[PDB]
């Protein structure tokens, strides 16, 4: 059975916390033995924390996940602009140009979008990532993507 | 503080890496405390797009040999600020190595560091030998070369 | 101009002046004529190799390609390096 | 495009430079400034194979790619009746140690 390591970043308020609760406990106020197509796999979730901290030991902390979930709201613009800092931070990590990613917009429930899907859909386009739009609060989109990241570390991996 | 260090002007500057040297390239970026950082290396004639910021140090070395190259015909590297958004280029070469430096990498590159006192050569290129290259004596040349 | 450089063995090799000034000894040195009573002919050949590529590609600004040295020719080249200062 | 050559005869070798433009005659006459002897008492070869003095040095077999300036290409010299082309060898590097292996 192979485990993933995956890791939820994102600007302070975005959702990751929301998102890992919510595919794990079904629930809105970290392991899960999944089936993704037709694979038993284990999903190793890591601390979604968010404070600013640049480390070694953060560093290496980081560097320890295989797929990486860059988190935004779609009612904060800014969570949108700070997408290519967190992008080019795993790339520094990571030590590669090409790492396992998927963008996501999170609080599509929300009726105060400041942040078109065609504008995500086009900057995913660019780093060669899917996009997938979730709702940690009605769990839209949450199982599409994490298993989307799923299938881009396999991919990666070849 | 020490002079060899960047500055934290927190404005960034889209660089463009570019590798035309026949060996994989270390950028080396020096922190706001002279300490130099290791970055994610790049195959020989690569180009990645790189987010800097104005006023920051970097140097590029061989990433398993730590031998010298050279950034713009110059061995140091510090972009301005993006001109109207255009990005500042960084074309990193191999330098004009002296003909005893390059022996020096081809021997090394042949002999394990335990075999080089057993090569029928005089005794000071012994040490020549195993006085191998890296960012630390080169920074301290460096720093005392740039005074004026 | 040119200068004549004579290895151990009797070649004599007709460089450039501004190309054997690259070393510092042969600098020091020069008349028109050096010998040289330690450095044979297949090593002073391939210093020579060096003068010529390091005059085209001192000036050259976008890059710059690998001297190339042979294993056997490595030990034998370092110390005419050294000795040449260069 | 530059072309460098070791025009080379008995223990004598010339390290010099031209471009593949540049004619077989012009080359003699590069000689004629470092010998002292006139082209009319010259004949510039390919390996084995002469060269005339109206094709260029690039129509000899004398490109950018073969006569680079860290591995420059090698003309034989013959002089004045003509002599046969002789050039005498380098000498021969030592047994590549057990140490570099
Ligand atoms: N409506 C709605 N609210 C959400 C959603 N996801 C998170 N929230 C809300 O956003 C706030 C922050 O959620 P949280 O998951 O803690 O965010 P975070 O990115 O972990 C914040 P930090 O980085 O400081 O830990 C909470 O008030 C939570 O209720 C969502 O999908 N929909
Ligand atoms: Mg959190």
């Amino acid at each position: 059975m192979t485990e993933y390591k995956l890791v939820v970043v994102g600007a302070r308020g975005v959702g990751k916390s929301a998102l890992t609760i919510q595919l794990i406990q079904n629930h809105f106020v970290y392991r899960k033995q999944v089936v993704i197509d037709g694979e038993t796999c284990l999903l190793d979730i890591l601390d979604t924390a968010g404070q600013e901290e640049y480390s070694a030991m953060r560093d290496q902390y980081m560097r320890t996940g295989e797929g990486f979930l860059c988190v935004f709201a779609i009612n904060n613009t800014k969570s949108f602009e700070d997408i290519h800092h967190y992008r080019e931070q795993i790339k520094r990590v990571k030590d590669s140009e090409d790492v396992p990613m998927v963008l996501v917009g999170n609080k599509c429930d929300l009726p105060s979008r400041t942040v078109d899907t065609k504008q995500a859909q086009d900057l995913a386009r660019s780093y060669g990532i899917p996009f997938i739009e979730t709702s940690a609060k009605t769990r839209q989109g949450v199982d599409d993507a994490f298993y989307t990241l799923v299938r881009e570390i396999r991919k990666h991996k070849e | 503080r020490p002079v060899l260090r960047s500055v934290n002007s927190r404005e960034p500057s889209q660089v463009i890496f570019c590798n035309r040297s026949p060996r994989v390239v270390l950028p080396v970026w020096l922190n706001f405390d002279g300490e130099p950082q290791p970055y994610p290396t790049l195959p020989p004639g690569t180009g990645r797009r790189i987010h800097s910021y104005r006023g920051h140090l970097w140097l590029f070395r061989d990433a398993g040999t730590h031998d010298g190259l050279l950034v713009n015909q110059t061995e140091l590297f510090v972009p301005s600020l993006n001109v109207d958004g255009q990005p500042i280029f960084a074309n990193i070469t191999l330098p004009v190595y002296t003909l005893k430096e390059r022996c020096l990498q081809v021997v090394r590159s042949l002999v394990k560091p335990e075999n080089y006192r057993r090569l029928d050569i005089v005794r000071s290129l012994y040490e020549d030998l195993e006085d191998h290259p890296n960012v630390q004596k080169d920074l301290e040349r460096l720093t005392q070369e740039r005074i004026a | 101009m040119y200068v004549k450089l004579i290895s151990s063995d009797g070649h004599e090799f007709i460089v450039k002046r501004e190309h054997a000034l690259t070393s510092g000894t042969i600098k020091a040195m020069l008349t028109n004529e050096v010998n040289f009573r330690e450095i044979p002919s297949h090593v002073l050949s391939k210093v020579c190799m060096y003068f010529t590529y390091k005059v085209r590609y001192t000036n050259s600004s976008t890059e710059i390609p690998e001297f190339p040295i042979a294993p056997e020719i490595a030990l034998e080249l370092l110390m005419a390096a050294n000795f040449l200062d260069c | 495009m530059d072309v460098f050559l070791m025009i080379r005869r008995h223990k004598t070798t010339i390290f010099t430079d031209a471009k593949e433009s540049s004619t077989v005659f012009e080359l003699k006459r590069i000689v004629e400034g470092i010998l002292k002897r006139p082209p009319d008492e010259q004949r510039l070869y390919k390996d084995d194979q002469l060269l005339d003095d109206g094709k260029t040095l690039g129509e000899c077999g004398f490109t950018s790619q073969t006569a680079r300036p860290q591995a420059p290409a090698t003309v034989g010299l013959a002089f004045r009746t003509f002599e046969a082309l002789c050039i005498e060898p380098f000498s021969s590097p030592p047994e590549l140690p057990d140490v570099m292996k």
